RNA sequence: GGAGCUUGACUGCGAGACUUACAAGUCAAGCAGGGACGAAAGUCGGGAUUAGUGAUCCGGCACCCCCGAGUGGAAGGGGUG
RNA sequence: CGCGGCACAUCCACCUUGUGGUGGGUGUGGGUAGGGGAGCGUCCCUCAUUCAGCGAAGCCACCGGGUGACCGGUGGUGGAGGGUGGGGGAGUGAGAAUGCAGGCAUGAGUAGCGACAAGGCAAGUGAGAACCUUGCCCGCCGAAAGACCAAGGGUUCCUGG
RNA sequence: AUGCCGUGGUGUAAAGCGUGGCAGUGAGACGGCGGGGGAUAAGCUCCGUACGUCGAAAGGGAAACAGCCCAGAUCGCCGGC
RNA sequence: UAGACGGUGAGAGCCCGGUACGCGAAAACCCGGCACCUGCCUAGUAUCAAUUCCCGAGUAGCAGCGGGCCCGUGGAAUCCGCUGUGAAUCCGCCGGGACCACCCGGUAAGCCUAAAUACUCCUCGAUGACCGAUAGCGGAUUAGUACCGUGAGGGAAUGGUGAAAAGUACCCCGGGAGGGGAGUGAAAGAGUACCUGAAACCGUGUGCCUACAAUCCGUCAGAGCCUCCUUUUCCUCUCCGGAGGAGGGUGGUGAUGGCGUGCCUUUUGAAGAAUGAGCCUGCGAGUCAGGGACAUGUCGCAAGGUUAACCCGUGUGGGGUAGCCGCAGCGAAAGCGAGUCUGAAUAGGGCGACCCACACGCGCAUACGCGCGUGUGAAUAGUGGCGUGUUCUGGACCCGAA
RNA sequence: AAGUGUCUAAGGGCGCAUGGUGGAUGCCUUGGCAUCGAGAGCCGAUGAAGGACGUGGGAGGCUGCGAUAUGCCUCGGGGAGCUGUCAACCGAGCGUGGAUCCGAGGAUUUCCGAAUGGGGAAACCCAGCACGAGUGAUGUCGUGCUACCCGCAUCUG
């Protein structure tokens, strides 16, 4: 009647200012004593979604 | 008349009623098989039991401040191509041309050089903003 | 708008039942038995077709060598000096003029000696 | 294997490619800051390489005019670690 | 391979040098799940036109036709509604679900005909008599297979057909 | 040896790559070669193979015959190789 | 002002009932109209320091446990319940999402209050791209009936002669039913078993074949036998047509030969000794709703597109500019802006801004073409509706438990 | 002598012709479903809704009605038939002095049912008092009230 947006999926994806959707890179909350600062450098921005996990993240962030 | 009525070839196209004998679309219907979509439909959530791409990522950081003053902005450039004499404007003036919605708060933007003499009145100009607008003979407001 | 399905189906059932006339059986009979025997008695036809135009040649073949036979010479060496000699007539015709022409046959017969090289070497 | 002196067992990064279903993983020249060692050249963003670890959500402990539900605060939140 | 007839895709010469069509050359045309495209038939609403008590639909039969869904013609039946052209709309198509209702088959004139108490003989009535009535035999029950009540039934009682 | 990566040339029709809509599939079988587990076994079980076929492929051969060999059916022909 | 609709022996504006339109009433109910009856005020309203009292009590607050709110006790205010404790009366309390100070809004612990709102047992009026007897109400037909169950409850089936009954007088076979003839009727090829009359199913007759022979019950090749149809030797009675027939054509049937392992579902694999189906006829499964999400085909208009509820009208027609989306992005956000974020830095980078075969004039050039707007006329975009596919929330393809 | 040569149909199959069964298809409809519009929006101790039992000249059912029982009275309307219907049969009647029929108002309105005098297997059993009939006299009959609870008025305590 009303499509509902799934909330969960829309709280960390992002729609930027064209067709992208960019998901954050963050294997980096937890533990990041053993992890080199390469590994987060690695692991610190906001990653533009792959195609094999696209069409379906769309239709999460609707 | 009404015997002289076709829409265009391209449109009104053929429903597909699928459980209508084994030329078109035949039993299954495109559910092919005796799986779990051959009689229902998996959502787009489940993922089949480990962690969907919307469990194992981490939601997006920061907040979203309550408070957000959002605007509505005007092209400089295209106040120019707007107004191609100008010389009087003013958001009134924007939205009564058709540059912005009404309930507003403006911001004028800086792309392209305004190159008509013009005196705008928005709030919250820009830097490039109030470059051109005061160096285009006319000045900036509030 | 209910429709009441009967005359679109009546259709397609008188088509089957009357080409399903004189069958043996639950077949001219009944429907669905006459729609089973249709699906067979068309690929039966279907694969008669192919088959039979096999078939006619194999039956010509036969009466060709029936009459090579009578003239002492082998259906092979009859069809290798019809072709040396060349006269492109096929095992249709060849045959035909068999049963009402014993003496176009032989004729022809002659025509495959001598067109047949020496021997069983070449 | 030994002997010296030290902390790069760095802060901000990163062209590029390896691999990858996705998530994750791995290398990374070189750029700047500010250091070590060296006369310098250079090398050092842990160990000869590959195991020694766990996603997310959620709480915690600090730094930052980021927000602060009338406004000043604040609790609470937020980023960074 | 030959010879004919369809179809699809790319390509040029073309017509209006992209729409859509003429000619050709080449390749292609098994197919399941599945994907695309094009279509038949049922019924309802509109516009156009048209057939119909001289005979509408439905049905049946024959004769044809289309590459398929299917289509037309003709006669028989019937006795009131269908053609077709452009469109709108579908409870639109069945051979299966131990599908649902109705009808009707095979088993099959087959099993059975409900206790190991036992029947007949004469006469009658009657269209018709093993079973009905009259008799006379004969047989079975007689702590019940007799006679009553209570519930239970609810007219099954009696006369007449 | 093969296979794999690249480049260079010739040949080849849709083959390729990017991005969408719509799917299905994710029980495979046998057969050839290469191997594991079996017992030097199985119509066994599990793998590899730009190997095949059935799956989903009819016709001919194999007596009969999903997987073997020939061959991939657009329809017709009482024509040929 | 009547061509609505329905009936009359067919398809009726003019035959009938009616319609259009107009009349229409005692009494009732009710709209409402005037007079009577009742309900006030015999100034303290103003301005006044403010001398004082009051402004809704076991209530508000606070703590405990819960409910409820987007708010899952979380840090949560506001509101509501139950238990303790428990206030003030305006210089009081309450709220402004803990709380505090200042600043604002209002005065809870009395009660009442039309409208727009939803609703349908019921009567009137109407309509339908609603069904038309397996449908549509379970219920057209004695219907919640008959029957089922102790009971709560469940719960059917069953419509059509004809225009008019003119419903077959009369004889005939029969004990009747049933028929035959007669007659009614346009039709009995409408007989109270009745409109039309499907198929399965059950017979009667007739052409073929079949009692030495296997064969998913067919197909192909095929002799013959019967068929109607016919060209002719023909009879020249052709001034009228067909006989035993020859050529020929469809149609029964088919002696005989070869080929051939039903349909479905599911399977590596089925003719399978796997599932399901005795047969015929009717019904049974991918729908629709939403200014839904995605993609696309087509169509409006154009940096726009578009209205929602609603207001006017009677054909879905005209108003309705709230809103939504497009118009600028970046960032946690403050913010900033064709830039924005990180950082000490733009050095990078992440995200987003921008496109010619040449100009105008120049920076420079080895033939180079990167640069700027004005153009040589630089280049396009959305949004709304309609079809389509998929997806969302809805039983959402139908069927099926324990 | 040797060889050939069908004829058969107990019965089957096939196709036609002629029927029957059944009740599909078509076309309806005295029926529903779905909406729109205007109403109305409660009924009941003054006895409801829903019924049992009866009521017609004759059987029942539906319908109407209630022991006054397809009806009663007045007001109106209308005007020629009528005696509701399945279901059309026999009766025997009325009506132009206004019948059937239609609207509004009244009377009658058994019994059960909140059921309420008490009881009860609802539709039935059995009473009290007071009027009013009936018998020689009780028995019998006709009418009315008699439940409970809360509230109020009154004596009460």
């Amino acid at each position: 009647p009303k499509a509902k947006t799934h909330s969960g999926a829309s709280k960390r994806f992002r729609r930027t200012g064209t067709g992208k959707i960019v998901r954050q890179k963050a294997n980096r909350r937890h533990l990041l004593e053993h992890k080199p600062s390469t590994r987060t450098r690695r692991l610190d921005g906001r990653t533009v979604v792959a195609a094999n996990d696209t069409k379906r993240v769309t239709s999460l962030l609707n | 008349k009404l015997h002289d009525l076709r829409p265009a070839r391209g449109s009104k196209i053929a429903r597909t009623r699928v459980g209508r004998g084994d030329g078109s679309k035949g039993k299954t219907a495109g559910r092919g098989t005796k799986g779990t979509r051959a009689r229902k439909q998996v959502p787009v959530t489940f993922e089949g039991g480990q962690m969907p791409i919307h469990m194992r990522l981490p939601k997006l950081k920061g907040f979203r401040n309550r408070f957000r003053t959002e605007y509505e902005i005007v092209n400089v450039g295209d106040i120019n191509r707007l107004f191609p004499q100008g010389g009087a404007v003013g958001v009134d003036d924007l939205v009564a041309k058709g540059a912005v919605r009404k309930n507003a708060l403006v911001k004028v933007l800086g792309d392209g050089k305004l190159t008509a003499k013009v005196d705008v009145s928005a709030h919250k100009f820009s830097g490039s903003a109030r470059a051109k607008i005061t160096a285009a003979g006319g000045s900036a407001t509030e | 708008a209910r429709v009441k399905r009967a005359v679109n189906a009546h259709k397609k059932r008188r088509s089957i039942l009357k080409a399903s006339r004189g069958y043996r059986g639950q077949r001219s009979r009944l429907y669905r038995k006459a729609k089973e025997q249709q699906l067979h008695s068309l690929n039966y036809a279907y694969r008669d077709r192919r088959a039979r135009k096999g078939e006619f040649r194999k039956l010509w073949i036969a009466r060709i060598n029936a009459a090579a036979r009578l003239n002492d010479i082998t259906y092979n060496r009859l069809i290798q000096g019809l072709k040396a000699a060349g006269v492109e007539v096929d095992r249709k015709n060849l045959a035909d003029i068999a049963i009402s022409d014993p003496a176009a046959f032989t004729a022809l017969v002659d025509v495959a000696r001598a067109a047949l090289p020496e021997d069983v070497n070449a």
